[PDB]
Order: C-alpha cells, then structure tokens, then sequence
C-alpha cells in the first residue's frame, strides 16, 4: 500500500540510518579510549622484557622450562574474541586463520586444544567441535587482568607438566585506525631473540631470596602481561571494525531511502491519475 | 534520420487526443500511443534491390536503399520502466 505503508517504511529506514550514524561516532570515541589504554600498557611489558633479557643472557646463563626449547608433541592456543556482534568479519577471519594453522598441525599428528576469551569464539569453536579447555566472557569495555589470570594459569599448568609443548596467542593487531590484521604469535617457549650487554650482570642485581624463584615469577608475570596487551589491542581493533561497519550501514540505508522514495512517488502519481480518470468517466 | 524528443511528440498527441475527449489509458496517454510510434518507426528499413527497381520503374538497378533512425527518449529519474520508454 504505497499510500499507506511505504511512507512508514521510509521513516523507519530514516530512523535506523540516524541511529547507525550515531553509533559510528560512539565507536570512534571508544576507539580513541582503547588506543590510550593500549599505549599505556606497553612500557611495563617492555621493562619486564628488559629484565628477563638481562637475567637470561647474562654472563651466567640460567635454564628454565618456560625458556628452553622443547620438542613438539601437543600444540596449544588461546584466542580472544568479541562479546558483541557487528564489527564486520573480524572474528570469522581470525577463526579461519586459526583453523588453517590448527589443520596444519593436525596433519602432522599433533593434538591441539584451545583457551577461549569472548563468547563468539566459544560459540564458533563449539560448532567446530574443537577442544576448549578454558573460557572467560563478559569483560566488555575496561577488561581486567584479574579475570585473565585464570586461563593463563591453567595453560601454564598444562605447558610445564608436559601436556603442552608450545603456546600461541591469537589476536588482531591495531596497526592504525584504518587497518587491522589477524595475527598469531608464540608465548611459550620464550621466542624473543637474544641480546647482549655489559653494564647489566657486571654491576649485577643482588638477588633476594635467590635468582631462580624471581625468574619464575618474572616469566609468569611477563606472559600474563603479553596476553593482557593482546586483549586490549583486540578490543581496539573491534571498535575500529564497528566504526567502519556502521559507516557502511549508514550509506546502505541512505541508498535504500531514495529508491523507496522514487517508488512511492510513482505510486502517488499513478493513484491520482487513476482516481481522476474514474471521476471523469463517472460523469457520463 | 534522428528524431529529437519523440517524447515531446507523445505529449502532443495526448493534448490533441484529450482535447478530442478520447478516453485515456495508462498514465494519460490514449491506447493509440503505441500505434503512433510503431507506424513512424517502422518506416526505417533496408530494402532489397528488387523493391528499388520496382519503385524506380527500372531506372536504378542492383542498389539497396536504407534509412537509419535514432529516436531519442527522455526518462524521469532514470526510470526505464515507464510507459512510453
């Protein structure tokens, strides 16, 4: 009913378009806040990396299970995912890259299992039927490391007891506002390239109680910081993807409105012409 | 031959037609509107040599005549689905 309902449909599409236009700006501001958090996160991680490098590559070289190379018999991943929809194809791209690597490791006969952050990954990998050992959901904005302590603790327990031989973090990277990339990077064993120094380990740190327990705690805190930083960066990438998707949705609504208006105008003219032909014919 | 605004012709038949009280059809054009263009356009054709010889009374032989036509039609809002287009 062009005279009755199409006029209502046009208004509904207009309202939806305005709502998406607002959502784009909301996402753009949340992206800036997430960028500030992400930039704040780095120096703690880089300082702890400097300390672990000094302890590992000092004149006296220690050996630790989290540090030494071990042959591969089981491979593990932990994956971050969004808890809200929209955000384009970010989650699906990340999941299919993870599935490609998981299939590559399966072909070598290596058993794999997953730790999960975010409900989208939980649902997708339950549909796939991959082994999920741990899950955490519902961070929303302002995610906390305190929640993260769990899954990393259980993945560490699996790794050091021999159940796991290598560990990867799967997340998207905020290259910039316009571009994001899904990436996978190793956590255990410590992949970082060696470094050399003289000042350190010459004017060596006094160790209390002993250098080894401090190294264990330091490595655990380092991997925890790595996964927290990955989570924050993935959140920022989610916000950027949502901004882009909302721009596209607003443009689509704006394109639909004009075609609906053209159809409505054609119907409007046709109705007037038909009814006036009827009126004139009725005056026999 | 390049007729310009064959649309502006169709509006003119409607006026001569509505002034003659003839019942309008879809939109406001009379049903004869198709016959109007069909009989004008159908004259553009290529004729075999025998027709030319018959018409010329044997003066011209072995040549085929032709008449190309490029009608122009104007659409509102790019609507190719209108009646006259």
């Amino acid at each position: 009913a062009g005279a009755k309902d199409i006029r209502s449909k046009i208004a509904s599409v207009q309202n939806t378009q305005k709502i998406t236009k607002a959502m784009e700006m909301v996402a753009a501001s949340k992206m800036r806040k997430s960028q500030d958090r992400m930039a704040a996160s780095r120096p703690y991680a880089e300082t702890m990396r400097k300390v672990i490098g000094h302890l590992a590559h000092g004149n006296l070289e220690y050996k630790h299970p989290y540090l030494e190379d071990r042959d591969v018999k089981r491979v593990g991943y932990l994956v971050v995912s969004t808890d809200r929809g929209l955000a384009g194809g970010l989650n699906i791209n990340l999941f299919k890259k993870l599935l490609a690597e998981m299939k590559t490791w399966t072909d070598k006969g290596v058993q794999a299992d997953l730790a999960m952050i975010g409900s989208k990954g939980v649902s997708f990998f339950n549909s796939v039927g991959g082994n999920v050992v741990a899950q955490v959901t519902g961070m929303g904005d302002n995610p906390s490391l305190s929640e993260l302590i769990g899954p990393v603790k259980v993945m560490l327990q699996a790794y050091d007891e021999g159940r796991l031989d290598k560990l990867y973090i799967v997340s998207n990277k905020f290259i910039n506002t316009m571009s994001q990339v899904p990436t996978i990077s190793q956590l255990l064993p410590l992949p970082a390239s060696d470094d050399d120094d003289l000042k350190h380990k010459s004017w060596d740190y006094l160790y209390e109680p002993d250098p080894k327990a401090l190294l264990d705690t330091l490595l655990r805190r380092y991997v925890e910081s790595q996964v927290y930083q990955g989570v924050v960066e993935n959140l920022a990438s989610e916000q950027a993807a949502r901004m882009v998707a909302m721009k596209a949705a607003t443009d689509n609504g704006g394109s639909l409105i004009k075609e609906l208006q053209l159809v409505y105008n054609k119907a409007r003219q046709a109705s007037i012409t038909q009814e006036l032909t009827e009126i004139v014919s009725g005056a026999a | 031959i390049i007729y310009d605004d064959l649309s502006k012709q169709a509006v003119a038949y409607r006026q001569i037609s509505l002034l003659l009280r003839r019942p309008p059809g879809r939109e406001a054009f009379p049903g004869d509107v198709f016959y109007l263009h069909s009989r004008l356009l159908e004259r553009a054709a290529r004729v075999n040599a025998e027709y030319v010889e018959a018409f010329t009374k044997g003066e011209v032989k072995g040549k085929t005549g032709s008449l190309t036509a490029l009608p122009i039609i104007e659409t509102q809002a790019g609507d190719v689905s209108a009646f006259v287009p």
